[PDB]
RNA sequence: AUACUUACCUUAAGAUAUCAGAGGAGAUCAAGAAGUCCUACUGAUCAAACAUGCGCUUCCAAGAAGGACGUUAAGCAUUUAUCAUUGAACGUUCAUUGAACAUUGAUGCAAACUCCUUGGUCACACACACGCGGAAGGCGUG
């Protein structure tokens, strides 16, 4: 399945996130929902196209494969997921 | 850099410590790796992304080279979108202090267990 | 045939199968009876050498290469040999094969 | 049958390798990974006469005073586009595949 | 068609005349806002290009009609931002203030709090904030000024200095939540 | 294998953007597990503007990112 | 904001927009890789310039396998070429013949025929043994004297295939050497079971 | 009706026509053999360097990758 | 196959988008969610930094001050003062612009939150879901409260002040009310 | 309405037979109009009659397998 | 905590060293398969962990390293601050109409101050040659 660090963009859910895109356009804003192919849609999203001017969509769903990055909100540094130890409450049956 | 990173070490072992991935694009991000995944998508900590600019390139040419840092902090990068990852500092506590906190990570887990069977009950 | 459908190990020799009576009949021909081939590759290196082995990929492992480009601003072509090299497939445009 | 596996039989060989950048490599192999994610240490790296993109790729690895000296350089599968092996080795060996072989008697 | 269809409605065109027939009678204006915005969809890009020429218009003759109102101003220049066009609603808010003489907190509170979202470049955006601050800093509800500027700077800055002078600065100030800082 | 969570635009224009400077409006008539997407009333917007016939289907592959340009 | 007020006010409280400027990288219009692409045909000359070849050894390591085995098979069937006219088979009935197999080493012939004499009288046994070694092999042929009591041998509900000879269970079949159309023993790709 | 492997079935002996993803090169030459992966093997090939004839190439194998469409001629 | 959530210790038993948006939204997931944002953050606050402070080796070292240490009551004490202190200057924002414009003409439309276009759309969409049993919008013009101090508003509020230096103010305000 | 998916648009399109303005994928590309007779699952699509027609004279070149991976956009003219 | 109701969902596969023999699965056809599979069997290589060494090698105190998402700072130099249509005057200027961040910037060159975080500010000794316990890696042995 997933691993790491979709299930940390799983976790980020609703909260101000900055992607760039491989143009160069970095957008910015809340993040609706992601999936596990990170195809991510975000909500108040403030744009950068790659001239330099700024704008501002409503309601955005960039596809996962022209991603450049992602940045989460700083938090998460501190997050469940990292945990090298935690031991598994028996699963199910 | 004088770092001396370890001659048997690959991503799982080269955890926690100061990357300087660099990309397709020739960005370089700096920071501490916290997780990798199969596909190589990583997340960096703290991280502060550095470009040249187009100007600078000249200078760069066949020193002082004033890169453009803008910082993203806890980031994370796509396996699509890389070149290559190598190591810049090492991390903050030693070998005997990552040894130590595991084991302390490990008892607290098997106490959290421990509670969970009491609960249970 | 889907490929999830055929089974497992059946595939390996369906592969092989595919290899031998296959577009693969090339590289399949330049290993056994080791003539020369000719790689065009995506940045403009054309490769002269004989073939080692073969890949699903076409990674494709060359021996005593010999490799040529164009160096176009005028012009010096360049060469280079290299003798034992591992090619990946990604870069390789077509493989032609003289008799 | 994938050809990663004669990779793997050579830990602690010279390598140098031409990237799809244009960047060339030299210095030893660890390892190598399934998808070809080879780590090197002990590397120096190199761009011949140029591409921008390239040139910033290599000066910001750090220690470039255009020779870039770096301690330990992991390389993803797909920038890998060529690697050169050293002539000293002998391809007979190394192509014999143990799996392929076991394959031919679990025919 | 909802242009059209605004148009050929007897209501509008009533009450265009009772507005037209009086300038500074508000209350006329304030139904011909109302009818305007609520007769028409939720406003996005989608809308007709007409009816949103129209709403640009309405408010600036509203706004150049009554040039002391500083929520209408912050409704132009919001409802011009839920569209797009992030530059028109800077010379939007820096119209406004202008028509304050770049004076009165309101303007100033909502214009900052909006160009924290959308200005990125630090040393020119605090440099806003300087300009901002000798002219609407000193004045006495302006609490809520002080506190956007102290979180601001806190978020962006990484050696604390800089925070220390504006602390530094508000204790003089004679504000009127002084007790906060 | 997740089919896209486009479920909130099944009717409502959107732009595309394609490629890097391809903007293409329609609606959104249908989507795959690709982000294949099917455009009705396509109208390629250049910064003049171009109609695209009555459906279009545009490649995943191809497709950057879409933006509801109608209200939800 | 989202869902609860709290952290997501205060904690979270995320990072400052970012600044911007000049990309380095083309942006979009030219991503290319490379539309002047080579020509091959002009390389048709050089390979004369070029001018022998390398023999590949590896190959031939993995043929040497194949070929082995194609010959051990080519072997087998050179023995499948090669049972009417064999001494140790008795030219008894085919139907009338009990094959017995997995039998214990120590097993004495007597014992054979104290297991077999219930259900038919035994006209001959033959009990195979390496000609070398002469320990018996584990398997044994047995004619009756009537087809039926053969018969009633091969059906096996309480008797003998799955009889504990010598604390053993054992194999018992009819006789296909002589029977069934192709039948190959175990050095002939055959065998049964 | 037809699907692209019935028409590249079919396709087998005919003086095929490629071109390839950059339009520098496209060859012509009659097919031989293709596998699942639309791979194309083909004999006694024709350059064409933006559709001049840089020379005739002989039994040559592209990569699926590189070619943007074949045709029938 | 399985979905295991860290914050719930729970599984789910098979992973699908829909089962992990119910799961997401769910509240016993936001409320240990929350709960285990809100702890990291007071273990980080809580703990100490405790450095090696590498100490150097060094006659005008003639004047020697008095400590002052606490009673571990008293020390429990203000620092439970403390702790309530931070969250309060945390927590609070202030109000007064909302008090100031109460009147206005387009107060309800741009400072009543989600009338004003930009954040507008939100916060009807992050309502949360109401499945449990049990606004002043733009309609309102100027010909609605055409007179404030008719209808007797409440004074502006009169500002605050620290309580530990309540003592020091000026006694005897100049004009009683 | 209803869903109208990609793969069912593209078959319903096929069975219609109307004209199609198909385009590529970068500056390379030529914008090739034809028919469609038949497409598969990776999108390679045989169409007939086929016209290129250089970026803004069209040449016509046939029946064509045509690459899945080059297509940017279907369309009907 | 328990009950009830609703909604959603219920299985990708395989392997865990590798090679060669000892024995087994004592191989269902007239003495025998070939192979393949297993193993507290043995032998060889490899991997991981632990321990020990290496008279291993390198790094550890007003300054040194790193950073400033700070200033001096509008320091100095350079460049740029829309298009289309119509009218008028001698390509330019002005006016009207329609369409779509920032000059105190941006870019280059530095330089200085201030500030920040880290480190064996160890033990020994303060002298005229040609030490233990730290941190990081390499090799060897078990
Ligand atoms: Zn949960």
């Amino acid at each position: 399945m997933n691993g790491i660090p979709v299930k940390l963009l799983n976790e980020a859910q609703g909260h101000i996130v900055s992607l760039e895109l491989t143009t160069g356009a970095t957008y910015r804003g809340k993040l609706v929902e992601s999936e596990d192919s990170m195809n991510v849609q975000l909500r108040d999203v403030i744009a950068t196209e790659p001239q330099g001017a700024v704008t501002h969509m409503d309601q955005i769903f960039v596809r996962g494969s022209q991603i450049k990055f992602i940045v989460v909100p700083d938090l998460l540094k501190n997050a469940p997921l990292f945990k090298k130890n935690s031991s598994r409450p028996m699963p199910p049956i | 850099s004088k770092i001396q990173v370890a001659h048997s070490s690959r991503l799982a072992n080269l955890i926690d410590y100061k990357l300087r991935v660099l990309t397709q694009d020739g960005r370089v991000y700096i920071g501490q790796l916290m997780a990798f995944d199969k596909h190589m998508n990583l997340v960096l900590n703290e991280c502060i992304e550095e470009r040249v600019p187009k100007t600078q390139l000249d200078k760069l040419r066949p020193l002082n080279i004033k890169v453009e840092k803008r910082v993203l902090g806890l980031t994370i990068l796509r396996g699509e979108q890389i070149l290559s990852t190598v190591v810049e500092d090492k991390p903050l506590l030693s070998k005997k202090e990552r040894l130590v906190r595991d084991k302390k990570e490990k008892k607290q887990a098997q106490k959290q267990t421990k509670l969970r069977k009491e609960k249970e009950k | 045939r889907p490929k999830h459908e055929l089974s497992r190990a059946e595939l390996e020799e369906l592969e092989e199968f595919e290899f031998k009576h296959g577009p693969m009949s090339l590289i399949n021909d330049a290993m056994v009876t080791r003539t020369p081939v000719i790689i065009s590759l995506r940045n403009n290196h054309k490769i002269i050498a004989r073939v080692k082995a073969f890949d699903r990929h076409c990674n494709m492992v060359l021996e005593n290469v010999k490799e040529l480009w164009t160096e176009k601003k005028n012009v010096i072509n360049r060469e280079r040999f290299i003798s034992k090299l591992f090619l990946r497939g990604d870069s390789v445009i077509v493989v032609l094969k003289t008799p | 049958m994938k050809l990663v596996n004669f990779l793997k039989k050579l830990r602690n060989e010279q390598v140098t390798i031409e990237l799809k950048n244009g960047t060339t490599v030299w210095g030893t192999l660890q390892s190598v990974s399934p998808q070809m994610n080879a780590i090197l240490t002990d590397v120096k790296l190199t761009l011949p006469q140029s591409n921008g993109i390239a040139m910033a790729s290599l000066y910001l690895t750090g220690g470039q005073q255009n020779i870039a000296s770096l301690q330990y350089i992991n390389i993803r599968g797909n920038t890998i586009r060529q690697i050169i092996l050293p002539d000293s080795l002998n391809l007979d060996s190394l192509l014999v595949d143990q799996k392929q072989l076991n394959s031919l008697r679990r025919s | 068609d909802k242009y059209t269809a605004l148009i050929h409605d007897e209501n509008f065109s009533t009450l265009t005349l009772n507005v037209s027939r009086y300038p500074k009678s508000l209350a006329y204006w304030e139904k011909l806002l109302n009818y305007i915005v609520k007769a028409s969809a939720p406003i996005c890009k989608s809308t007709e290009p007409q009816l949103l020429k129209l709403i640009r218009c309405t408010y600036s003759s509203m706004l150049n009609e009554f040039p002391y109102l500083e929520n209408y101003y912050i409704d132009f220049a919001l409802l011009e931002y839920k569209l797009g066009n992030v530059s028109m609603s800077h010379k939007i808010f820096q119209r406004g203030l202008q028509a304050f003489n770049q004076r009165s907190l309101l303007l100033w509170t909502s214009y900052l709090k909006f160009c924290n979202n959308v200005i990125s470049h630090q040393k020119q955006l605090f440099k806003k904030y300087e300009t901002a601050e000798e002219y609407v800093g000193l004045h006495f509800f302006s609490g809520e000024f002080w506190d956007l500027y102290l979180e601001q700077i806190s978020s962006r800055c990484t050696s604390s200095k800089k925070y220390w002078n504006v602390l530094r600065k508000i204790l003089e100030i004679p504000l009127h939540s002084f007790s906060k800082f | 294998v997740s089919t896209p969570e486009l479920k909130k635009y099944m009717d409502k224009k959107i732009l595309l953007n394609i490629n890097g400077s391809r903007k293409v409006a329609g609606i959104l008539r249908g989507y795959d597990i690709f982000l294949n997407v099917v455009l009705d009333d396509a109208m390629e917007i250049n910064g003049n503007n171009h109609q695209l016939g009555l459906q279009t289907v545009i490649r995943g592959n191809s497709i950057i990112s879409l933006e509801a340009l109608d209200a939800i | 904001l989202s869902k609860y007020p709290d952290d997501v006010s205060r904690l979270f409280k995320p990072r400052p927009p970012l600044s911007y400027k000049r990309p380095t990288d083309y942006p979009y219009a030219k991503r290319q890789t490379n539309p002047n692409i080579t020509g091959v045909a002009n390389l048709l000359s050089t390979s004369l310039k070029h001018y022998x070849x390398x023999x590949x050894x590896x190959x031939x390591x993995x043929x040497x396998x194949x070929x082995x085995x194609x010959x051990x098979x080519x072997x087998x069937x050179x023995x499948x070429x090669x049972p009417n006219v064999d001494p140790h088979i008795k030219d008894t009935d085919p139907y009338r013949t009990i094959f017995i197999g997995r039998l214990p080493y120590d097993l004495d012939e007597i014992e054979l025929q104290k297991y077999f004499v219930k259900f038919g009288e035994i006209e001959k046994i033959r009990i195979v043994k390496d000609k070398i070694t002469q320990k018996s092999k584990g398997y044994a042929f047995i004619v009756f004297k009537d087809p039926i009591s053969s018969k009633m041998a091969f059906k096996e509900i309480g008797v003998h295939r799955g009889i504990q000879i010598k604390d053993r269970i054992c194999i018992v079949d009819i006789e296909r050497g002589r029977t069934v159309k192709y039948f190959k023993p175990r050095r002939l790709g055959g065998g049964l079971g | 009706p037809v699907n692209p492997k019935p028409f590249l079935k079919g396709l087998v002996n005919h003086r095929v026509g490629v071109k390839l993803k950059f339009n520098s090169t496209e060859y012509r030459g009659t097919l031989v053999s293709t596998d699942n992966y639309f791979n194309l093997q083909l004999n006694e090939a024709e350059e064409f360097v933006a559709g001049v004839s840089h020379g005739t190439l002989g039994e040559i194998f592209i990569r699926c990758n590189n070619v943007l469409y074949i045709r029938e001629l | 196959t399985r979905y295991y959530c860290e914050y719930c210790h729970s599984y789910l038993t098979h992973d699908t988008l829909s089962v992990r948006k119910s799961h997401l939204v769910g509240k016993n997931h936001l409320r240990i969610t929350a709960d285990y944002y809100r702890n990291k953050a007071r273990d980080i606050i809580n703990k100490h930094n405790h450095k090696r402070r590498h100490i150097g080796k060094r006659s005008s070292q003639n004047e020697t001050l008095k400590v002052t240490c606490l009673s571990n009551k008293e020390k429990r004490h203000i620092m439970h003062v403390k702790k309530m202190n931070q969250k309060e200057l945390a927590q609070t924002s202030i109000d007064t612009l909302k008090l100031l414009y109460d009147g206005s003409p387009g107060y309800s439309k741009v400072f009543v939150d989600a009338n004003r276009f930009d954040i507008g759309d939100l916060v009807k969409a992050s309502k949360l879901p109401q499945r449990a049993n049990e606004s002043r919008s733009r309609d309102e013009t100027c010909e609605s409260n055409p007179f404030p101090r008719l209808n007797n508003p409440k004074k502006l509020e009169p500002p605050k002040i620290l309580s530990q230096w309540s003592n020091t103010i000026p006694k005897t305000s100049i004009f009683y009310s | 309405k209803a869903m109208v998916p990609p793969i069912n648009c593209i078959f319903n399109f096929l069975q219609q037979q109307t004209p199609v303005t198909i385009w590529l994928f970068e500056q390379i590309g030529i914008r090739i109009k034809g028919k469609i007779v038949g497409f598969d699952e990776f999108m390679n699509v045989v169409i007939d009659e086929a016209v290129e027609i250089p970026v803004n004279k069209g040449t016509p070149l046939g029946k064509i397998l045509l690459k899945g991976d080059n297509i940017t956009l279907i369309t009907s003219a």
